[PDB]
């Protein structure tokens, strides 16, 4: 049940857990979307939808086994899963439809197909869905000019202008083996250990990604899209996080953790919690929140996102959660981060021991191309009930206290103040 | 509270202007930038064209009652001036 990793060629771990019997195999490419210029977008998102479509055809008609993936930032989590019984021939497919041949894949009418298909996709997103376009502008306008900006998704500017050689050169300059794994979470022990390395069963393409020149950076910026159509409202404020490794992962997550999360429209949410709910509920001020610390091998974000309804009364929400974050960094209860690391135990324990394996094997790709090695949750727990009020306090008064901030919303904003009514009260001038 | 009557301005979130859909504005925040950018360039070129374009509604009117004041003073000078027994009697009535 301990996570097993080395270095021979392409790096090959193991979170091996008899309890659930869903064995997965697949890759964890250490390039996304940070990884490639704002002027070719959606090749990540082009290569995503091909494999899902085509490769899930074959392989359902094939064999049993349902291959899922995922683009965040920096990976394509080409997740194959299988049964316990059939990890071989799911292996023997991956090494044999993904990394090559691409000639019975790209053929130029499937490409338009999904490449039609993925318009439409990205259209209705960008019609339909609301919380994850705020996000995704908020992370558009913290990273101007830097390879981090770009969204996960893409422009349609982005996308049409791509056909065949585009992909290819992307392809030949990300599909590589030195910063390209295999991930095997499931029930699998050392079957996937060894025949990974075969006579063959590598990847093309030996070589090294390509550096990027500039890594990321910050400043102060604003995105809204005013238009009244909308029925709501939504804003997504954000301060600069913590990078991952580096002694500040855990804190920042407790700093974030401490406000929680909130929905205005449920019997068991409104009843519990702290200042800012509380204070909020008096009136109706607002009907949702999301307190996210997220963080990336660059640079990390924390953020608070919300989506409310009345529009009158966005400035008094916008106060009350800035009062409250500095009264995080002036001034914390004992109780108060005593429950904040319960709470965080349980999310993590949660998280990172979801029955399903796609889930613990992207994460596990992710650590391991970032940390270099697998963080079992046991060390997490011992470094977690370390963490006391005098290192928040620290943390808070370097991330937070006066800091630049980047929000970005899409609806009925109108009723927002510009910058200087939600920057220049972070302190409130009695600290 | 007492309604009272119709205003052509409401307040934040009602302000009562033309819905519209599609416009987006940016900011940089005021520390991430020089304040003074352009400081003397735009200082000079712009003073200079805005003074050109609107030289002549305050130079013409300057002009004319400039020209009107220095001829009554010159008159009125020369009324009173070795002329008060030939030209000040004719006109004074
Ligand atoms: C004209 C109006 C200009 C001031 C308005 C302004 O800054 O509004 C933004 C801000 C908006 O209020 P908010 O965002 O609701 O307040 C959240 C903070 O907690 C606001 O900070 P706070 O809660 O500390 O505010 C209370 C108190 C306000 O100070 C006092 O006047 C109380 C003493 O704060 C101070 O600034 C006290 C320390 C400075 C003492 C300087 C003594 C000079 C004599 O209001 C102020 O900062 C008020 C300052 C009042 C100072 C005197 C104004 C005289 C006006 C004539
Ligand atoms: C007195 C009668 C004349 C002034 C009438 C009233 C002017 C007024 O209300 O202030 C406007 C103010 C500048 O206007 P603004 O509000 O910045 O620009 C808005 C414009 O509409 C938009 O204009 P723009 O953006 O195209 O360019 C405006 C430009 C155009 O201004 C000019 O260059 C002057 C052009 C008009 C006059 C031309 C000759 C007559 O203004 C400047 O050059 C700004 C000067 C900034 C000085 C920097 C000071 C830094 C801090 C210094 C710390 C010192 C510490 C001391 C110890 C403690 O005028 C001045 O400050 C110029 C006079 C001082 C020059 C000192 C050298
Ligand atoms: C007498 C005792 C003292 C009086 C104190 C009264 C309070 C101060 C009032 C200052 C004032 O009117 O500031 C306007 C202020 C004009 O700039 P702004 O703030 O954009 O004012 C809008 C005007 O309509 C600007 O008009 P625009 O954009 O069509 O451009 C024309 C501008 C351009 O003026 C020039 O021809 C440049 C050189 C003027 C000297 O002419 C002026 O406004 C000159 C007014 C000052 C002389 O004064 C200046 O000329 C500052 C430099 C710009
Ligand atoms: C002797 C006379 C002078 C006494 C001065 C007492 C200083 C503390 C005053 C109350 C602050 C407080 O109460 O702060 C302790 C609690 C802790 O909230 P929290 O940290 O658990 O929120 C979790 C995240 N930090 O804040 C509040 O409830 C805030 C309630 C709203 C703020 C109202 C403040 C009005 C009085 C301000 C007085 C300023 C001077
Ligand atoms: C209408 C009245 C017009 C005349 C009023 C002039 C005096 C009021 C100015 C208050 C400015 C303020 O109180 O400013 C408060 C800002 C706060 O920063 P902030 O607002 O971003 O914080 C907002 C959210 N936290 O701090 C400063 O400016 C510091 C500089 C103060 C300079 C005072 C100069 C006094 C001149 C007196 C002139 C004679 C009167
Ligand atoms: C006491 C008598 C004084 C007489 C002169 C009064 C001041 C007149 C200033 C006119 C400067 C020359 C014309 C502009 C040249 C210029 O713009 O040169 C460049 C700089 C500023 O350009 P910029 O970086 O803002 O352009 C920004 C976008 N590129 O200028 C100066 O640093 C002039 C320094 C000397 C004063």
């Amino acid at each position: 049940a301990e996570v097993t990793q080395l270095s021979n060629g392409i790096v090959v771990a193991t979170e091996h857990n008899p309890s659930a019997h869903t064995a997965s195999v697949g890759v964890v490419f250490g390039s996304g979307a940070a990884n490639e210029n704002p002027y070719n977008n959606g090749v990540s998102n082009l290569w995503k939808n091909i494999f899902l479509s085509k490769e899930n055809s074959a392989v359902a008609a094939k064999e049993g086994l349902a291959l899922s993936s995922n683009i965040s930032r920096d990976f394509q989590s080409y997740i194959v899963s299988s049964l316990p019984g059939s990890t071989d021939k799911s292996l023997d497919f991956l090494n044999q439809s993904f990394i090559q041949q691409k000639a019975n894949l790209l053929s130029s009418s499937n490409f338009e197909a999904t490449k039609k298909s993925v318009l439409k996709q990205v259209q209705d997103f960008e019609e339909n869905d609301h919380p994850n376009r705020v996000l995704e502008h908020l992370h558009s306008t913290a990273f101007q000019n830097t390879p981090l900006s770009l969204p996960t998704r893409g422009t349609l500017e982005s996308l049409e202008n791509l056909v065949v050689a585009d992909l290819e050169s992307f392809a030949n300059n990300h599909f590589l083996n030195s910063n390209a794994v295999v991930v095997g979470t499931g029930n699998i022990k050392h079957e996937d250990l060894v025949n990974s390395i075969e006579s063959k069963n590598l990847s093309l393409q030996t070589g090294t990604k390509p550096v990027l020149k500039k890594k990321a950076a910050f400043l102060g910026s604003e995105v809204r899209l005013r238009d009244d159509t909308l029925p709501k409202a939504w804003i997504s404020l954000a301060v600069e996080g913590e990078p991952v490794n580096s002694p500040n992962y855990f804190v920042a997550k407790l700093a974030a953790q401490i406000f929680g999360s909130y929905n205005a429209f449920e019997p068991a949410s409104r009843l519990q919690g702290i200042k800012l709910l509380d204070n909020i509920q008096e009136y109706q001020l607002c009907d949702n929140f999301n307190h996210f610390s997220l963080s990336y091998k660059d640079s990390g974000l924390w953020g608070f996102s919300t989506a409310t309804r009345n529009v009158t009364m966005i400035d008094d929400l916008i106060h009350f959660t800035l009062k409250q974050w500095n009264r995080l960094t002036i001034s914390v209860t004992d109780t108060e981060v005593e429950r904040a690391k319960s709470l965080l135990k349980l999310q993590l324990g949660q998280l990172y021991e979801s029955g399903n394996p796609v889930n613990d094997a992207n994460l596990l790709g992710a650590e391991v191309l970032i940390k270099g090695s697998k963080l079992s949750l046991g060390e997490a727990f011992k470094k977690i009930d370390a963490i006391t009020v005098k290192d928040v306090k620290a943390w808070a008064g370097k991330r937070l206290w006066d800091q630049d901030i980047a929000i970005a919303g899409t609806g009925q904003i109108e009723g927002l103040l510009d910058y200087m009514r939600i920057r220049s009260d972070m302190s409130m001038m009695r600290w | 509270g007492p309604p009272s009557g119709k205003t052509y301005m409401g307040w934040w979130g009602h302000m009562g202007g033309p819905k519209q859909k599609g416009i987006t504005s940016y900011a940089v925040s005021p520390y991430a930038q020089k304040p003074l950018q352009g400081i003397f360039h735009n200082a000079v070129f712009n003073s200079f064209r805005r003074f050109k374009s609107q030289f002549l509604y305050v130079l013409i009117p300057a002009g004319i009652y400039w020209y009107w004041w220095k001829n009554g003073n010159e008159y009125n000078e020369f009324l009173y001036s070795k002329a008060g027994r030939e030209e000040l009697e004719r006109v004074n009535v």
